[PDB]
């Protein structure tokens, strides 16, 4: 149910961007948003399939009595991180975010940036705290820091206020 | 029911207890559970779910308690600085207070670090210290409104028990030497 | 044309910007070497709670 | 739990904590994981017996909790590795007191299995501390 | 399907046919004798005449299916009872209306 | 948390016991051809009445022990402290 | 140019043919 | 809620309303089709409930036979030489001798 | 059908079962009284010796050359367009020379055969000398194949497609780890199979199996959570 | 024997259509390539089943 | 398959992959039927190029029916095709086929964009006239609209009722002894 | 309610979470477990009878089943 609720958010947001955005570029921005977010959705789906098929449980707490091997754990963490970072923008997967923020309704960009990128963070927190992971997080930390540095450096060259706020 | 994931390694597993030999790639779900996946993922795997939840809460409270010790000693240092003039201030600080300040450094108390890197033995020791403080408090029943919840009958019984304990302690003679 | 990105601007700065993620990762690994040899916080997914979420309500029903 | 009383204490009650050995922790964890079926069986059988013969007028009211004896003995054997006797009554004197406490928790006070597993694990830990190399 | 007893029995020769009436009559007689014997393991040698008649009348596949069904019926009879199954099914159907909430902070395992 | 929690199992080496005694039997079956060759050579040498002193049931045994140890030794060495665990 | 692997000489180095020398280096990797 | 007939009646009512809206005709057009749709939906969904429950029961029964196939299929799937090994010899003899009761 | 059957063999299992082992020496030992011709002909077991670096390298080169020739036969030559004058000249050569088709085939397939041989030999040497004793087999295969196919696409095809070469190399490495170094559709053991050692009585084995079943019961969620109705 | 043939066919078909499906400009072509993609996915599922 | 003192225990249902395949085929047929019914309700001669997806820019029922049918074919989570794709990936994980999962995901994402790109063409400058004229007025078929509405309801809420369909398909497949 | 009245778990969870597990295990798990334990039941009965008698059998002692 957690995963299904996370995945349900795509249709209303896409419909809003498609039918409510005044700008003509919103038509392409919506497709970019859909494809970029759905790639991460598929990654998270693969992770959920790994968890469910290996562990038939669904209660979110029976995972305490089941331990994933090293290979399964590393695969799960990588898939979860990449999939949820597709939604919560991370370097290099923020082209869709920039396009959507630039070409989306001014009222819907508020909701997108404010909330729709944090359900991914909540899901990542839940899954990674539920699963025991025995891998170095240096790669993920480096990815996050690289995204921070990239956005901060690119802030200067944006004369468009909406795109500057998107980089922020 | 729990299942497993097909393995690819070609290593050989020896189970001396059952006196059998298996191959990693040939393991089924139950054999994978028995041989692989058995490793521990918590400080005290011996404890049950409820017991380890209590252990986790006590460990968190103990970390906060050590941080509270550090905050209290810092506040005492501030009090000393304000009350005592700079002359003789360091002379008086070169006492229990300075030793405690050094002994409550980062390795011993997690001030602002994300994680206090503690072995399972260290976590057990911290939880035992918290439990010792809890026992000392519960002897006199100081935890009714704070750090505890009880009904009216429980409160009355605890009051009677603490009264009897205090009477016995008072009647006891002084410790020799 | 293909490859114009490297030449445009300054090649040295472009290559440094390209290699930035690796520099960050290597710096993190060195800091983790320091952490390992000392005993401080390391870059790992700690599992202090046995799946117990932060201030989650754990209850049973009759 | 894991607290030892202070023999020479100025006040009536004082306790100093101790950390069990890694071998003891490993043994207890492994045995709990292997024999967790028996503890759940004990709980369910206790509830079933109370339901069946809880009423005083019931015919089997005089045989209360006897069927749970087999479950308790099987759990004891599983935890102790079939050594130190084949029955709970054969528990060593080192753990006899903890066994009595466990029985009082489970059958007389009817306290939660969360509580009574503490006493059962205390029995197992006492046996392990007494022997050491015999269990591993 | 090479491992499927049912399909291998469904296979047949081009001109082969089964006299179901006669085979089932013989099987009913033999199984009545076996039930009268009432042993844990079906010893066909205790009923020689009926066993021979059953073998002659019925085909190998039909006999295999009948023996497997008899084994399953014996196991079910040893395990369950009519009233017990009725009560258990009623209780399970009643439970199906409710929800199965997780049991947090367990004590076992 | 890795290496910070308790270990689930202790091996023969972790308990201070020698596992090669059993590992030799464990690795015996795979080196069957050389064992059979050594047995045949021993049988022929026993049958021979006037055997040249050069003849010896040594080199086939050398091959058999080489094949056994090629499997026995690495398994034990990978489990020893001081070497990167496999 | 080609040195038989069962003679007891590794890579053609004759001698040491009464010993077990290929263990850990050629046959097996300690 | 609990009555499949009432659930089907509601489904038919909403289906008729949606059909009217999609066709852009007033929702009061062809009033006789409301009770018709309600009755048809109730009957079909009631039958589908009964059929799903029957299919579940028959599937549970068939799984018992399927278990017998799995046990015998597993033995026949054993690689050459494993049928007399210590890990399968006893089961193979059980299935080749004890069950050879024809 | 199995890929790399010899490498992924359970020597202990085949030995205990008595199944013939692919690791047998497979060598010829001519007798000292045999004829000179027999002794000379018995040297062919060198061509079977698998510890032969040069033999293996030539084997890989032959495989690569065959693959290149097949690619030229199927797709490469047909896709490539030859000048009309060149086609006329080579047809005239066929008319004026017996077996001219053989020489034309040699000329057309020389580039593909040579490049395939080079790729095969270099790939074999690369994989054997490097990555053969790495810890993470999957990672080693992925990285090695990615780098090799990146370089190969940069050189043979076009330097501008090296990223696609690297991606294809990663995919090929994953596929090779799946179905070349691992046995997913090439199982030669029954799942859950094992071997028994030591002098344990059948009674003791059955008791241990009963304990194992009791432990296995805990896997079921209903029994572990105590959420079963009273049957 | 079927597993390897199915795997090779699936891989070749996927790598052959990945670019073609984006070259069409007709409704009928769109329908046909939808059918083809679903067929490839079902072939992969069949491989998984026969595993 | 587990052995405990010669007692076999089977926690896997062999007749499940066939059920999943049947479910995928049925779901694709249902979505194809929905889209083709939407097409048949309108004039057929208009739709001859991907550009002509704009011709679907008609009243809300047709427009949104096409949009949701395309999304379902793509595999967007809430819709019907997602059920089939997710169950296929789940069965692949159960069978432990990581490479098959990888290739399935690649094909799924490529096909997803292949379906999605047509939503760009669906945008039209004005409202199209794609209905056949009968008796001087556009002919709208109530029966086909009702069928499209039932298909739309099932496409939207297939996840809710999928358990019954899965049970039925597994029941049908169990008769096969494989 | 009605659509889910067959099982306490929700329909979506039934459809997706349970992959490959027998419907006998999903519904009516007690009958599944008893069928699995069929022979163990008679072994336990024989062990109990012998224990009442003088003989004590250690081979089947672990078999103490409650479900
Ligand atoms: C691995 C070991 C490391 C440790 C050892 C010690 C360090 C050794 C490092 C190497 C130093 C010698 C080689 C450098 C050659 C120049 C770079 C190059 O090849 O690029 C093409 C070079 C640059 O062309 P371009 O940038 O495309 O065109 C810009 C035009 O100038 C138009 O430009 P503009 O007017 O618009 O102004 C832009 C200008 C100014 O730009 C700015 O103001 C913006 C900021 C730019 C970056 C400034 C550097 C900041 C510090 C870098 C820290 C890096 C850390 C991460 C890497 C760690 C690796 C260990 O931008 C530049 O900086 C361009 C000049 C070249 C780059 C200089 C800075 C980076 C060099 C690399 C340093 C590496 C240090 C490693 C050690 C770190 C400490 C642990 O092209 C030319 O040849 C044209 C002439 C440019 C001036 C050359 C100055 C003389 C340099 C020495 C020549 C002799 C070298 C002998 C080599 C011997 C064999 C080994
Ligand atoms: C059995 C079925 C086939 C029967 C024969 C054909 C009749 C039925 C036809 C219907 C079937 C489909 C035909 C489609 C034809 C396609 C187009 C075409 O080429 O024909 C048009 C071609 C041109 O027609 P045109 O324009 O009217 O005539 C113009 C000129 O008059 C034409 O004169 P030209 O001189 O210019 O043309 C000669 C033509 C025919 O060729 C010949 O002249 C005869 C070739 C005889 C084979 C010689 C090779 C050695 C054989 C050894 C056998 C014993 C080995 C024992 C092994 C023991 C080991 C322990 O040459 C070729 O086709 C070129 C290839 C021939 C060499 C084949 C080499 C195979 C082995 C290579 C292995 C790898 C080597 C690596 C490098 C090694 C370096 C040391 O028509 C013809 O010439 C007549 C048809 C001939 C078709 C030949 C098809 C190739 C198969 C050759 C035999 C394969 C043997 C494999 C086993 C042995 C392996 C060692
Ligand atoms: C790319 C690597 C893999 C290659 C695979 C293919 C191998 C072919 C067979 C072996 C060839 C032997 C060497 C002869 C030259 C071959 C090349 C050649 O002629 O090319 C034409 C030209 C040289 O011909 P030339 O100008 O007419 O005059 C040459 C003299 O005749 C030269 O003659 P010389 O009299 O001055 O003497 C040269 C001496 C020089 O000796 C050496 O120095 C060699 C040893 C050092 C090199 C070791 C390899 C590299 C190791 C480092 C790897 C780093 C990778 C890091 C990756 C990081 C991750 C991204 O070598 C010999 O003559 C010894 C020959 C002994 C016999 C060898 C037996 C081979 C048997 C197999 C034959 C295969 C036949 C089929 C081949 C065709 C089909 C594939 O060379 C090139 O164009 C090469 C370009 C290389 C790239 C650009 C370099 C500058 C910019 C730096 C780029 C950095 C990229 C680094 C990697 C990526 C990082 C992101
Ligand atoms: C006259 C009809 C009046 C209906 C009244 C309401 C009664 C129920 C509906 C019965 C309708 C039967 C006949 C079919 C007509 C619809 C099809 C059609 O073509 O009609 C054309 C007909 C005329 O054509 P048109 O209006 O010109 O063309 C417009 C197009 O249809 C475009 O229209 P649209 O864009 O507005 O369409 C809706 C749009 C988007 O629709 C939505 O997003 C629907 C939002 C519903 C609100 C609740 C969502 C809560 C989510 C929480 C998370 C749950 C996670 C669970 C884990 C698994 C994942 C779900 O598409 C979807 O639905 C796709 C996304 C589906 C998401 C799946 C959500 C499942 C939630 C299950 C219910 C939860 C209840 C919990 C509380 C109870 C606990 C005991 O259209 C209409 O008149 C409007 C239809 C709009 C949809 C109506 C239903 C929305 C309200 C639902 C309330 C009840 C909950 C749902 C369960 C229902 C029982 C299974
Ligand atoms: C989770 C994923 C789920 C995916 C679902 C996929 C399918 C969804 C869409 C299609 C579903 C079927 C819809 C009904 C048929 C279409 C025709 C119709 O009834 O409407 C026209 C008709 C319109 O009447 P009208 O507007 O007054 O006048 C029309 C013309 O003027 C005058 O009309 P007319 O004179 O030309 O014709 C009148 C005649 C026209 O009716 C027809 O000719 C029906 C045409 C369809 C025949 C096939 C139906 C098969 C049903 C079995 C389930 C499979 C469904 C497969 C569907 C897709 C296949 C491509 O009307 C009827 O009698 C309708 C009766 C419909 C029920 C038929 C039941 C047959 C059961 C046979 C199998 C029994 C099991 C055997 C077990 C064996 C064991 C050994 O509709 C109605 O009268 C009622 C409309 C509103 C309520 C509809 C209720 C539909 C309930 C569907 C339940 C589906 C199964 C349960 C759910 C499963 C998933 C959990
Ligand atoms: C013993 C049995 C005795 C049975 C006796 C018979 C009972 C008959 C009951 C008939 C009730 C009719 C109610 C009509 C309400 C109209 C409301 C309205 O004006 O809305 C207009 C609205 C608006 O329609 P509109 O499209 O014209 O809109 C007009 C508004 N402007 C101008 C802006 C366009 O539409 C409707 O709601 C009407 C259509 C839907 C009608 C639904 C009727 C359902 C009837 C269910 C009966 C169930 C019986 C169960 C019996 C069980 C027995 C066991
Ligand atoms: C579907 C999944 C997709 C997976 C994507 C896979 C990514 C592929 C990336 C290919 C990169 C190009 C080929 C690299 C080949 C070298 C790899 C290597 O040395 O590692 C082997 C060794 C062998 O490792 P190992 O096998 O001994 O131990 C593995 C250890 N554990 C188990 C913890 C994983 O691995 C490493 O030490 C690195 C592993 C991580 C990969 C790092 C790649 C670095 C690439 C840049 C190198 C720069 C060199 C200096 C020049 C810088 C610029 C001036």
């Amino acid at each position: 149910l957690f995963f299904m609720c996370y995945e349900l958010l795509l249709i209303p947001s896409f419909l809003i961007v498609y039918f409510v955005s005044p700008s003509r570029r919103a038509i392409q921005a919506s497709l970019y948003f859909v494809i970029w977010t759905q790639l991460g959705s598929l990654l998270v789906l693969i992770a959920i399939s790994y968890i469910i098929s290996i562990t038939n449980t669904y209660e979110f707490n029976d995972l305490k009595y089941f331990n994933f091997t090293n290979s399964e754990s590393t695969i799960i963490i990588f898939l979860i991180f990449l999939g949820f970072g597709f939604k919560a923008p991370i370097w290099p997967f923020h082209y869709w975010l920039t396009k959507t923020h630039v070409e989306a309704p001014s009222g819907f960009s508020i909701y997108l940036s404010g909330f729709l990128v944090k359900t991914a963070l909540y899901g990542f927190y839940k899954f990674n705290t539920s699963i025991f992971i025995d891998i170095d997080s240096s790669i993920f930390i480096a990815i996050c820091i690289m995204g921070v540095v990239d956005s901060s450096l690119k802030m200067w060259g944006q004369t468009d206020l909406k795109k500057l706020v998107a980089y922020g | 029911a729990f299942g497993g994931f097909r393995q690819t390694d070609n290593s050989l597993i020896i189970d001396d207890r059952r006196k059998i030999i298996l191959n990693t790639r040939s393991l089924n779900d139950f054999q994978q559970k028995i041989y692989l996946r058995n490793f521990f993922t918590n400080y005290r795997p011996d404890l049950s779910s409820y017991d380890y939840f209590a252990f986790k809460e006590k460990l968190r409270i103990g970390e906060l308690f050590l941080n509270e010790y550090r905050k209290r000693i810092n506040n005492e240092v501030r009090r000393a600085a304000i009350l005592t003039p700079t002359s003789s201030l360091r002379e008086k600080m070169n006492h229990k207070i300075a030793d405690q300040i050094l002994d409550l450094s980062s390795p011993h108390v997690r001030g602002a670090h994300f994680q206090a890197v503690r072995s399972w033995t260290d976590a057990s020791k911290i939880v035992n210290y918290v439990e010792e403080k809890q026992t000392k408090i519960n002897k006199y029943g100081l935890q009714f409104p704070l750090l505890g919840n009880m009904t009216e009958e429980q409160c009355a019984s605890k009051e009677d028990e603490v009264y009897q304990r205090l009477l016995k302690e008072m009647q006891k003679p002084p410790k020799k030497a | 044309y293909d490859g114009q990105w490297w030449s445009m601007g300054s090649l040295a700065c472009n290559v440094l910007f390209f290699c930035t993620p690796l520099f960050l990762y290597l710096i993190l690994q060195v800091e983790e070497l320091n952490s390992e040899k000392r005993g401080g916080t390391s870059n790992k997914f700690y599992h202090n709670n046995a799946g117990f979420f932060h201030f989650q309500i754990y209850d049973n029903k009759q | 739990m894991f607290l030892n009383p202070v023999k020479d204490s100025e006040f009536d009650d004082e306790v100093k904590g101790f950390v069990p050995s890694e071998g003891e922790v490993r043994f207890v964890a492994n045995k709990n994981k292997e024999c967790g079926y028996y503890l759940q069986g004990i709980e369910q059988c206790r509830r079933k017996m109370v339901q069946l013969a809880g009423d005083s007028s019931s015919q089997f009211h005089s045989l209360g909790f006897l069927p749970c004896k087999r479950l308790v003995d099987a759990h004891y054997r599983c935890m102790t590795d079939d050594k130190f006797g084949s029955t709970i009554e054969e528990v060593p004197e080192i753990g006899l007191d903890s066994a009595q406490k466990f029985f009082d928790c489970t059958f007389q006070q009817l306290k939660p299995m969360q509580s009574c597993r503490r006493f059962f694990d205390q029995v197992v830990r006492d046996v392990y501390r007494a022997n050491g190399s015999q269990l591993i | 399907m090479e491992f499927s007893n049912a399909l291998l029995s469904q296979t047949k020769l081009p001109g082969q046919q089964y006299d179901y009436k006669r085979c089932f009559q013989a099987s009913n007689t033999h199984f009545e004798c076996l039930d009268s014997i009432r042993d844990a393991y079906d010893n066909h040698h205790k009923c020689p005449q009926t066993y021979q008649a059953w073998q002659s009348s019925c085909d190998v596949g039909i006999r295999r299916y009948q023996m497997d069904n008899r084994e399953q019926q014996k196991k079910d009879q040893l395990l369950y009872s009519k009233e017990q199954l009725k009560n258990y099914n009623a209780a399970k159907n009643k439970e199906a209306y409710g929800i199965t909430a997780p049991k947090n902070l367990s004590f076992a395992f | 948390m890795s290496n910070v929690s308790d270990a689930q199992i202790q091996e023969w080496i972790k308990r201070g016991e020698d596992p090669k005694e059993f590992l030799l039997k464990e690795c015996a079956p795979q080196c069957t051809a050389w064992k059979e060759k050594l047995g045949r050579c021993e049988a022929k040498l026993k049958s021979l009445v006037n055997a040249d002193p050069e003849m010896s049931c040594m080199y086939p045994l050398r091959d058999w022990v080489t094949c056994i140890e090629a499997c026995v030794q690495p398994a034990i060495t990978r489990n020893l402290f001081g070497s990167k665990y496999m | 140019f080609i040195y038989r692997d069962d003679i007891g000489a590794f890579w053609g180095i004759k001698g040491y043919e009464e010993l077990v020398t290929e263990v850990g280096t050629h046959k097996g990797h300690n | 809620m609990s009555s499949m007939l009432i659930w089907g009646a509601c489904f038919g009512l909403f289906t008729r309303a949606a059909a009217c809206k999609a066709s852009m005709i007033p929702l009061t057009t062809s009033p006789w089709k409301y009770p018709k749709y309600m009755i048809v939906s109730a009957v079909t969904f009631y039958y589908f409930d009964w059929y799903r429950r029957m299919a579940l029961e028959q599937l549970c029964y068939n799984e018992e036979k399927l278990e017998r196939y799995q046990i015998r299929a597993k033995l026949q799937s054993l690689k050459i030489g494993e049928e007399l090994s210590d890990a399968y010899r006893e089961s193979f003899f059980e299935h080749a001798v004890q069950k050879n009761n024809i | 059908m199995e890929l790399n059957s010899s490498a992924k063999e359970d020597s202990h299992y085949v030995g205990v079962l008595g199944y013939p082992s692919q690791h047998d020496p497979h060598t010829l030992h001519p007798k000292k009284h045999d004829s000179t011709f027999t002794k000379v002909y018995a040297c062919r077991d060198m061509l079977w010796d698998h510890h032969w670096e040069v033999r293996n390298t030539l084997y890989a080169g032959f495989k690569g050359a065959l693959l290149g020739v097949a690619y030229a036969s199927g797709f490469g030559l047909i896709s490539k367009t030859v000048p009309s004058i060149v086609l006329k000249k080579m047809f005239r050569f066929v008319r004026n020379n017996n077996f001219g088709h053989i020489r034309i085939m040699q000329d057309l397939l020389t580039p593909y055969a040579l490049t395939g041989f080079g790729l095969g030999s270099v790939y074999y040497l690369y994989q054997h000398n490097v990555w053969e004793n790495r810890s993470n087999k999957w990672l080693a295969e992925v990285l090695s194949n990615a780098l090799f196919f990146q370089v190969a696409t940069a050189v043979c095809v076009n330097p501008g497609f090296h990223i696609y070469g690297m991606v294809g190399g990663i995919l090929f490495g994953t596929l090779k780890y799946a179905f070349y170094n691992s046995s997913f559709f090439q199982e030669k053991e029954s799942i859950g199979s094992y071997t028994t050692f030591g002098d344990l009585s059948e009674e003791e084995r059955k008791k241990q199996e009963y304990k194992d079943y009791i432990q296995f019961l805990g896997n079921y969620h209903k029994v572990r959570n105590g959420q079963l109705v009273d049957l | 024997f079927f597993w390897i043939i199915l795997l090779i066919i699936s891989i070749i078909g996927i790598f052959y259509i990945i670019s073609i499906i984006f070259d069409i400009n007709l409704f009928k072509a769109f329908l046909a390539y939808s059918t083809i993609i679903n067929s490839i996915s079902f072939i992969l599922l069949i491989i998984a089943i026969i595993f | 398959m587990s052995i405990f003192s010669n007692i076999w225990i089977n926690n896997d249902l062999n007749s499940y992959g066939l059920s999943i395949l049947l479910l995928n085929i049925i779901n694709y047929l249902i979505v194809f039927m929905l889209i083709l019914s939407v097409i048949l309700l309108t004039n057929l001669s208009k739709f001859k190029s991907l550009n002509q997806f704009k011709e679907f820019n008609s009243y809300n029922f047709i427009l949104y029916s096409l949009i949701f049918s395309l999304l379902s074919m793509a595999g967007i989570p809430p819709l019907l095709g997602f059920t089939g794709k997710f169950l296929a990936i789940l069965y692949s994980s159960f069978k432990s086929q990581y490479l098959l999962i990888l290739f399935m995901t690649i094909l799924n994402i490529f096909g997803m964009y292949f379906y999605i790109q047509n939503l760009r063409f669906v945008v039209k400058k004005n409202k199209s006239s794609i209905l056949n004229y009968k008796n001087y007025y556009v002919n709208i078929n109530y029966s086909i609209t009702l069928n499209i509405i039932l298909l739309n309801f099932f496409n939207f809420f297939g996840i809710l009722f999928l358990s019954d369909l899965i049970i039925i398909l597994n029941y049908i497949s169990s008769y096969i002894y494989i | 309610g009605v659509w889910s009245n067959i099982h306490p778990t929700d329909k979506v969870t039934l459809s997706f979470a349970n992959i490959g597990r027998p419907f006998r295990l999903i519904y009516r798990p007690e009958i599944f477990l008893r069928d699995q334990q069929a022979k163990f039941i008679q072994l336990e009965k024989e062990h109990i009878e012998k224990s009442k008698k003088g003989e004590f059998v250690e081979t089947t002692s672990p078999l103490v089943l409650w479900n």
